[PDB]
RNA sequence: AGCCAGGAUGUUGGCUUAGAAGCAGCCAUCAUUUAAAGAAAGCGUAAUAGCUCACUGGUCGAGUCGGCCUGCGCGGAAGA
């Protein structure tokens, strides 16, 4: 396991295929072709959805292509969809911009636990969740 | 002098060497002088047909 | 180099001495930290 | 993935062979000459496999000796 | 015969010129003085260049030696307005660059050498300057090896020391690669067995034919060690000139230039044939042209000559000449062409001092036009402001000097036209009333400019029905709002306007298209002083390309310009990115890129998107306007 | 006090979709894995990356750090 070279976690939604405005020159901006993301982008991607915001492992090398094992979407965005509104704070705690439930975000917690790091379910659950509650929304437990 | 450029649209500005015939115009006192239009840095008017031996155009090519 | 009446550490990394009793602020890291008296 | 290649014999095809050692090295002229000349001499060690069969088969159209291990 | 021409490539002031002067000295004399350090002689021809410590131009010089004729020209390696360097290479066949013992190759050198390998053309690398400190023995070489990107092996070597090693070598069993490439040289290499040295050479003269790749050289002329030997290599390496006289005589001219006593001198090579001394001759101007004089420029001294040699280049006087003039016609060659891969290396102003002398001084501009083919001008302001084509910073006071020197006018300027472009800021009623409140004409109509989108242009419709907008009414009005589009209230150019005409009342007796085409105006100032205007300006499209190393540095450029950054891509060692800055900022780009690639750097850009908006404070260019009936009366309306 | 260690996945987080990605400005200032780690005091980035400190291990082995009060001193302090 080598460490730190060129690996970066950045792109936007999955669903938008060799991107410039987004990132362009951020993924480019190393030796790696512009075409990778876009005929190898969507390799993954189509498996699950588009539109969504997932990170991925970049980890450059001398051998053109790279190695990849792509990742979890942010609970943020995860919050659009899977929240009503499609904002989130600017007023944290001076307004209750939303709101969803614990039986909700926990049962959605567990689904990104293949990326997630934790001794058991309950801590990912209040971490993520909290997670949420930085965005100006309250649980509803 | 102050010679009068005649025809349609001239090249001409600032400095540029001309070249000066006679002729008034008897419309502007003071101007007593023609340029001949096609001659040296004075070049001819632009898609003239008919009296162009004046002006200083070239039998239509086409 | 500065000659200041007042001679507070800039940086991090500055040191005071007293060399030949005048004060001074040496700084290993940036050299237009240095500065006398005080 | 840690094949050897070595020359043993060039064959009635110098030439080629020249060609495919500067080829897969990129030996000065003389260097490979020498190389050759000096059989048996290794070509490569320690190369995927496929680059070294990619030039074993170079030096079988040619038709030359090789050996790998 | 005849002898084949040489270059002299002294990229990023290689010098090369002075090793053309030594081995004038060497060629000597019998009647020479031998040059002397700096200048010096050595063909420099012009003043200003010798005191300027740089040749203005590539010159001419004949020589001689192991019993053949050898041309010889330079340098124009230096800066900046190279360009004419490029035209020298339609004037020789040959090359000898001069490589720098510092680091390899001059990064400036690989342009001009990267252009000899477009030339087609043969050419063999000089290790100059080798009496030095820091020299690479074995290192610079390599860097002419990895730079060079070809198969270049030195065909002597040397090292000191006081040491002058020539012919002792070289590239014993190692060296060959070149005869290894050729099929017969690869078949005796098949053959196997040690050879002769000309067995070799053969093979290495059949790829030096095709220039495969670059001879080698070494020593340093202010040594006096290596200096003669090589010229050796240029006479007997050359290749043979083109000698027949079968005729018909043919040719092009290479270059001019007007001596202050010539006073002009157009240089010509004998592609074919030969001029018979005060004959008619062929011209590509389809007119017959006397050769009335023509001599060859010596070296120690220009020398008349009753006719040319054939594949001979030799100057002549003319009562006119353009540049690359067939002199058959025809000669019929095939090469690329390129003048610093730019248009105008940033354009800047140039009015001349004196109320009167300036007038003069742009006939002495012509005369700058008679000179170098690679540059141009025209008075494309109202103000019949200059803007010359030439570019570089060295070149410019090149320039400078001349005028100086030959003229006697001078000019201070770089800012150049804005160019701007004002557009409106929103939609808003308007009219100029209707019969005579109010001023002539009579005729009058209800204007409507509306906001455009950006690089629309201007744009109108007759709204109003007919006959009132009249078949060929109207269109009088459309005119004379092209006339209000000439200039705005704050004299920039009109943009993006969107006037929709409405209104249109007339009583037909006085009513006259004149009037009606009078009266748009004052609708188009109107509305202009009601739309309250916002400034735009052109924003091109900036690539670069840099090598990655500085490529972070580059980025600090971003911050330090208006441009802002774009996308862009990597491209082996080298590194590009798509930049976007306005016009005003764009000319400092190419100094800032100059500076940050210590002369690695390159770029292009091109016009685009008239769009932008620009502060601070709406700063506008005067004037508009002038020389037309009704303006007083649009000074009335102001008040 | 010095000494090789460590000082994390989403955080490209919502934000004015040009970016603010611990560190322009916003408000929030999560919670986990834990010997420890501020969703961060400084540095460095177009923004990342990157380099540090907080903090905590161990090596280490005895006093040490920061205010308050006052005494007497140094600097600030160059003229014919």
């Amino acid at each position: 396991a080598k460490k730190v070279q060129a690996y970066v976690k950045l792109q936007v939604a999955a669903g938008m295929a060799n991107p410039s405005p987004p990132v362009g020159p951020a993924l480019g901006q190393q030796g790696v072709n512009i075409m990778e993301f876009c005929k190898a982008f969507n390799a993954k991607t189509d498996s699950i959805e588009k539109g969504l915001p997932i990170p991925v492992v970049i980890t450059v090398y001398a051998d053109r292509s790279f190695t990849f094992v792509t990742k979890t979407p942010p609970a943020a965005v995860l919050l659009k969809k899977a929240a009503g509104i499609k904002s989130g704070s600017g007023k944290p705690n001076k307004d209750k911009v939303g709101k969803i439930s614990r039986a909700q975000l926990q049962e959605i917690a567990q689904t990104k636990a293949a990326d997630m790091t934790g001794a058991d379910i309950e801590a990912m659950t209040r971490s993520i969740e909290g997670t949420a509650r930085s965005m100006g929304l309250v649980v509803e437990d | 002098v102050t010679s009068y450029i005649g025809g349609e649209g001239h090249n001409l500005q600032e400095h540029s060497v001309i070249l000066i015939r006679g002729g008034r115009v008897k419309d502007l006192p003071g101007v007593r002088y023609h340029t001949v239009r096609g001659a040296l840095d004075c070049s001819g008017v632009k898609d003239r047909k008919q009296a162009r031996s004046k002006y200083g155009v070239k039998r239509p090519k086409a | 180099m500065k000659v200041r009446a007042s001679v507070k550490k800039l940086c991090r990394n500055c040191k005071i001495v007293k060399r030949d009793g005048v004060i001074r602020v040496i700084c290993s890291a940036e050299p237009k930290h240095k500065q006398r008296q005080g | 993935t840690e094949f050897d290649v070595i020359l043993k014999a060039a064959g009635a095809n110098k030439v080629a062979v020249i060609k495919a050692v500067r080829g897969a090295t990129g030996l000065g002229l003389k260097e490979a000459k020498d190389l050759v000349e000096s059989a048996p001499a290794a070509l490569k060690e320690g190369v995927s496999k496929d680059d070294a069969e990619a030039l074993k088969k170079a030096l079988e159209e040619a038709g030359a000796e090789v050996e790998v291990k | 015969m005849k002898i084949i021409n040489i270059g002299v490539l002294a990229h990023v002031d290689a010098g090369k010129t002075t090793l053309t002067e030594s081995l004038l000295y060497n060629s000597g004399a019998i009647t020479e003085l031998g040059s002397v350090d700096k200048g010096t002689t050595r063909t420099d021809n012009t003043l200003l260049e010798r005191q300027r410590g740089i040749t203005i131009q590539t010159g001419i010089t004949s020589f001689q030696w192991e019993n053949t004729k050898v041309n010889i020209i330079d340098t124009p390696g230096h800066m900046d307005f190279l360009a004419e360097v490029y035209r020298s290479l339609s004037v020789l066949d040959g090359a000898i660059l001069l490589i720098s013992a510092k680091d390899g190759v001059q990064a400036q050198t690989r342009i001009l050498f990267h252009a000899l390998r477009k030339m087609g053309i043969p050419t063999i690398f000089f290790i100059n300057k080798i009496d030095q400190n820091g020299i690479d023995l074995s290192t610079v070489y390599q860097d002419i090896k990895e730079k060079l990107s070809a198969e270049i092996v030195i065909k002597q070597k040397v090292e000191l020391y006081p040491n002058v090693c020539v012919t002792n070598f070289t590239e014993s069993e190692q060296w060959d690669t070149v005869i290894e490439g050729n099929d017969d040289l690869l078949e005796k290499y098949m053959s196997g067995k040690s050879l002769e040295a000309l067995e070799l050479e053969q093979e290495e003269s059949i790829r030096f034919q095709n220039c495969s790749l670059f001879p080698l050289y070494h020593g340093s002329a202010k040594s006096n060690i290596g200096i003669d030997n090589l010229i050796e290599v240029i006479t007997n390496k050359f290749y043979s000139s083109t000698h027949r006289g079968p005729s018909e005589l043919c040719g092009n001219v290479f270059k001019i230039e007007y001596t202050k006593k010539r006073q002009r001198l157009a240089y010509i090579r004998l592609y074919s044939g030969v001029l018979h001394l005060r004959d008619s001759v062929r011209v590509s101007e389809k007119e017959k042209i006397k050769v009335t004089e023509m001599y060859t420029s010596i070296n120690g001294e220009l020398c008349k000559i009753d006719r040319a040699y054939s594949g001979e280049i030799v100057i002549l006087q003319n009562e006119f000449l353009k540049l690359n003039s067939v002199l058959g016609d025809t000669k019929l060659l095939p090469q690329r062409k390129k003048i610093e891969n730019p248009h105008p290396l940033l354009q800047t102003t140039v009015e001349p001092s004196k109320p009167e002398q300036r007038e003069m001084l742009l006939d002495a501009l012509l005369e700058i036009s008679d000179s170098d083919p690679l540059l141009r001008y025209y008075v494309d302001s109202t103000t019949h402001e200059i803007i010359l084509s030439f570019l570089g910073k060295v070149q410019m006071e090149v320039i400078s000097a001349l005028l100086q020197e030959k003229y006697h006018v001078e000019i201070e300027i770089t800012e150049p036209t804005v160019i701007y472009m004002e557009r409106p800021l929103k939609n808003a009623e308007y009219t100029i009333h209707i019969e005579v409140p109010p001023n002539p004409f009579w005729a009058s109509i209800g204007l409507s400019v509306s906001p455009l989108p950006l690089g629309s242009g201007m744009q109108y419709e007759s709204s109003v029905s007919l006959g009132y907008l009249n078949q060929s009414f109207q269109n009088a009005v459309m005119e004379g709002i092209r006339y209000g589009c000439e200039q705005g209230l704050y004299g920039w150019n009109v943009t993006d306007c969107k006037i929709c005409f409405k209104y249109g009342l007339y009583y037909s007796p006085v009513s006259t298209p004149a009037d009606f085409r009078m009266l748009a105006p004052i609708v188009l100032e109107q509305v202009l002083k009601k739309a309250g205007t916002e400034l735009l300006e052109p924003y091109l499209s900036f690539k670069i390309y840099a090598p990655q190393e500085y490529l972070s540095r580059a980025y600090n450029d971003a911050p330090k310009y208006c441009a802002n950054i774009v996308d862009t891509q990597l491209k082996n060692n080298e590194v590009i990115l798509s930049g976007e800055i306005p016009a005003r900022c764009i000319q400092e780009y190419r100094s800032d890129l100059t500076f940050f690639t210590n002369g690695r750097s390159v770029c292009l850009t091109e016009l685009k998107g008239y769009h932008v908006t620009t502060g601070e404070p709406v700063c506008q260019p005067r004037r508009p306007n002038s020389r037309i009936d009704k303006v007083r009366y649009m000074f009335n309306k102001i008040t």
